[PDB]
RNA sequence: ACGGGGAAUCAGGGUUCGAUUCCGGAGAGGGAGCCUGAGAAACGGCUACCACAUCCAAGGAAGGCAGCAGGCGCGCAAAUUACCCACUCCCGACCCGGGGAGGUAGUGACGAAAAAUAACAAUACAGGACUCUUUCGAGGCCCUGUAAUUGGAAUGAGUCCACUUUAAAUCCUUUAACGAGGAUCCAUUGGAGGGCAAGUCUGGUGCCAGCAGCCGCGGUAAUUCCAGCUCCAAUAGCGUAUAUUAAAGUUGCUGCAGUUAAAAAGCUCGUAGUUGGAUCU
């Protein structure tokens, strides 16, 4: 599973938020 | 018409926001470094030195001569370095606003008696207070939070009825030696 | 603009105490019309009579029947609509019965779905709908 | 060790015929000292006997070192019954209470309230 | 608009008893322990930043 | 009409200071506007002025050193004593280490330090930062 | 709407609250009128009417808990018909009598303070390696780890004894006996899409049941319902309803707005009101 991409096709979905919260989790993780 | 008191206050803040990423890491280090149990002891600390750095302010915007300014700033330096809190050659009402929260959080008994080496470590120390095998002078000291002040921490020993520094063996020694 | 006058402080407070009035929350709170309305009576609950089951059909984009019940207040006797909160917890309240009802969490506002209720049941026959839900208590047989 | 006693805070108090002083009790092992025990250590301290020695409000400090209370030793024993209490005289078996509970005074009062003359003895 | 199915899904749904799982930790014990799973031990980390509860 | 030619001439003061000009023509002049360019001229924000000497009311031509951020008044003048000076400087000034409230005391117009100093109180004119 | 001291909140400015133990006032079912007295328009004093209500042999008599308990009713909403004058004081002719004032206990998750529910070690293993080496590995050279592993130590919750407490053991403290391995002596309350911390894991339902403060989820992979597991937030506490404060610079004195978003009167005059040019050492 890749958040990066995820986002660049579920952030119009129901799954924008969850998509959202996984890509900025991967950016800065702390 | 009674004769009792119904004077108290609470003694901690509960933070604005309940789901701050960072703020909870920093607490829970503090939690886990200092042996606390819950996030309120982080939390009354806090506002204890919340408490003082607000006097300090205050007391700053006063003249540098005005007699109340001299009076509270100096007892409220000697107070900060009786416990040990601030050091004695730092007493300017200016080094006030530089103290942590870690610096109220090692004058604690449970961690000074870690740091004295009377545990093995901070937890242990946590639970030897409680168990009444610390004492303070000549005092048994019960309560992890207590603050010890310059004075006191050369006598810090293991109790005269301890076990572990008075010579007295527990319930399950006892019962091992019975069983033999 | 506004006047700036050391003589001044009659106006200003005249004409502040005057525009309070243009705020809708103020004026609900101290016109006293919408405490009259209230049917709790600026209390936060109020006991009532269950007179009978509805079922209110949700709002547009939704689709459900919300479970409710009208209920007449014990202390003026007015009659409002409470709705029953959790799934299965209707076969809890029988007719003519008696509840405890809360409002809904938006000061007398609708929640959500449902349309014109602004109650919520909160126990009935004096054990709470939640102890009955996850079966700590019975109803009284 | 042994029980060890201290007088803290000693005077003479010749308005009421006694020495009043605040006690302090070493018993770094024992559970709380009998306050009979107390006084006959006073007894000997003060060269007297430990009928004229009331102590009471014997506190002990948390952890189990000593106990702080307050004693008075009296001139004679008529001044003590006389300067004294009536709980602590009772304490030494100097002094009886009335039997009576305050309801069945109260209602027997009122009962009397109700009659006029030597009546007021045939109630109760 | 008919109230007969009232505890429809919660009825019919299959029961399953809970598991007999250990005690969990109390007060200082338990926040030792998220203390240590957090800030002491990176053991389940792949490097990728994922969640505590992450199951993928 | 024109009520309060201390606003005037401030106004005046910080509309040309933020075009840069070097130069600026206050008009009329007034005692408490002297007093005020003093205050300001003292600590170093101005420089010297000149005081065009008509027979009906004076004109001021005000040199501008590029130093002054702000000047402004305070109407109405409220009555400021020395506890409320610490509100009044928290309120007004950009920072603790520089710019002044000028008050008017019986001891005359000046910054709130010099009123400090001074132990008074005063109304509030204007400052400058 | 009893007033104030004051309380909650609050950067500064404010906004709400104050029946409530201190001071002042008022009332003793509603009114009214009085006796005695230094002091009362007194009600644990009287007289009458009004309302309510009691005993009656129907001729009469007798009432006043907004004192302390207690009962009914009301309601979302509030404790024992307990012990004592030992303390604080008050009253009396009085060193002695009395005091539901007051104290002491009982109920008490209003609230506030401290503070348990484990600590350590040997033993797989995990990783780093402010330690040594041709990757390698020695990782007891430090620190983790559903390991119901094992091992001995520590201790109080509890039961109990003697003190101490106290007017009377009415707790706390003190001593002693017993008292932990699933230390079963078993921590819960709300949540897991976003706001907002933490699972588009599995099973069920299929615009139903329900969730959802708001946006929204559900019409067959439901990240949101019903559940299992796991996870996180606070923790002996947490959720909910309502009132209120900050947030609200969305009441703006500080400090808001008025062309088009809500908004400058059709226009002018004009009395109160508000404001009012330089100048006197």
């Amino acid at each position: 599973t890749d958040p990066f991409e995820d986002f660049e096709f579920n952030c119009n979905t129901k799954y924008s938020g969850g998509v959202t919260r996984n890509l900025m989790r991967e950016l800065n993780g702390g | 018409p009674v004769a009792r008191s119904w004077v108290c206050r609470k003694t901690y803040v509960t933070p604005r926001r309940p789901f701050e990423k960072s703020r909870l890491d920093q607490e829970l280090k503090l939690i886990g470094e200092y042996g606390l149990r819950n996030k309120r002891e982080v939390w009354r600390v806090k506002f204890t030195l919340a408490k003082i750095r607000k006097a300090a302010r205050e007391l700053l915007t006063l003249d540098e001569k005005d007699p109340r300014r001299l009076f509270e700033g100096n007892a409220l330096l000697r107070r900060l370095v009786r416990i040990g809190v601030l050091d004695e050659g730092k007493m300017k009402l200016d080094y006030i606003l530089g103290l942590k929260i870690e610096d109220f959080l090692e004058r604690r008994l449970q961690t000074q008696v870690f740091k004295l080496g009377l545990a093995k470590s901070i937890h242990h120390a946590r639970v030897l207070i409680r168990q009444r095998h610390i004492r303070v002078r000549k005092q048994v000291v019960n309560i992890p939070s207590f603050i010890v002040r310059l004075d006191s921490q050369k006598h810090i020993d293991f109790s005269l009825r301890s076990p572990y520094g008075g010579g007295r063996p527990g319930r399950v020694k006892r019962k091992n030696a019975k069983k033999g | 603009g506004k006047c700036r006058g050391l003589r001044t402080a009659r106006k200003l407070r005249s004409h502040r105490r005057d525009q309070k009035w243009h705020d809708k929350q103020y004026k609900k709170a101290h016109l006293g019309t919408a405490l009259k309305a209230n049917p709790f009576g600026g209390a936060s609950h109020a006991k009532g009579i269950v007179l009978e089951k509805v079922g209110v059909e949700a709002k547009q984009p939704n689709s459900a029947i919300r479970k409710c019940v009208r209920v007449q207040l014990i202390k003026n006797g007015k009659k409002i609509t409470a709705f029953v909160p959790n799934d299965g917890c209707l076969n809890f309240i029988e007719e003519n019965d008696e509840v405890l009802v809360a409002g809904f969490g938006r000061k007398g506002h609708a929640v959500g779905d449902i349309p014109g209720v602004r109650f919520k049941v909160v126990k009935v026959a004096n054990v709470s709908l939640l102890a009955l839900y996850k079966g700590k208590k019975e109803r009284p047989r | 060790d042994t029980v060890t006693i201290r007088t803290r805070k000693f005077m003479t108090n010749r308005l009421l015929q006694r020495k009043q002083m605040v006690i302090d009790v070493l018993h770094p092992g024992k559970a709380t000292v009998p306050k009979t025990e107390i006084r006959e250590k006073l007894a000997k301290m003060y060269k007297t006997t430990p009928d004229v020695i009331f102590v009471f409000g014997f506190r002990t400090h948390f952890g189990g070192g000593k106990t702080t209370g307050f004693g008075m030793i009296y001139d004679s024993l008529d001044y003590a019954k006389k300067n004294e209490p009536k709980h602590r005289l009772a304490r030494h078996g100097l002094y009886e209470k009335k039997k009576t509970s305050r309801k069945q005074r109260k209602e027997r009062k009122n009962r009397m309230k109700k009659v006029r003359g030597t009546a007021k003895a045939n109630v109760g | 608009g008919s109230l007969a199915r009232a505890g429809k899904v919660r009825g019919q749904t299959p029961k399953v008893a809970k598991q007999e799982k250990k005690k969990k930790k109390t007060g200082r014990a338990k926040r030792r322990m998220q203390y240590n799973r957090r800030f002491v031990n990176v053991v389940p980390t792949f490097g990728k930043k994922k969640g505590p509860n992450a199951n993928s | 009409v024109r009520m309060n030619v201390l606003a005037d001439a401030l106004k005046s003061i910080n509309n040309a200071e933020k075009r840069g000009k070097r130069q600026v023509l206050i008009r009329p002049c007034s005692k408490v506007i002297v007093r005020f360019l003093t205050v300001m001229m003292k600590h170093g924000y101005i420089g010297e002025f000149e005081i065009i000497d008509d027979h009906r009311a004076g004109k001021i031509v005000v040199n501008l050193t590029g130093r002054l951020n702000k000047c402004g008044v305070i109407s109405p003048r409220f009555d400021v004593q020395l506890k409320d000076l610490e509100k009044w400087q928290n309120n007004l000034l950009p920072s603790r280490q520089f710019g002044f409230i000028v008050l008017t005391t019986s001891a005359g117009i000046m910054d709130h330090e010099e009123a400090r100093r001074k132990h008074t109180g005063g109304k509030i004119l204007g400052f400058f930062f």
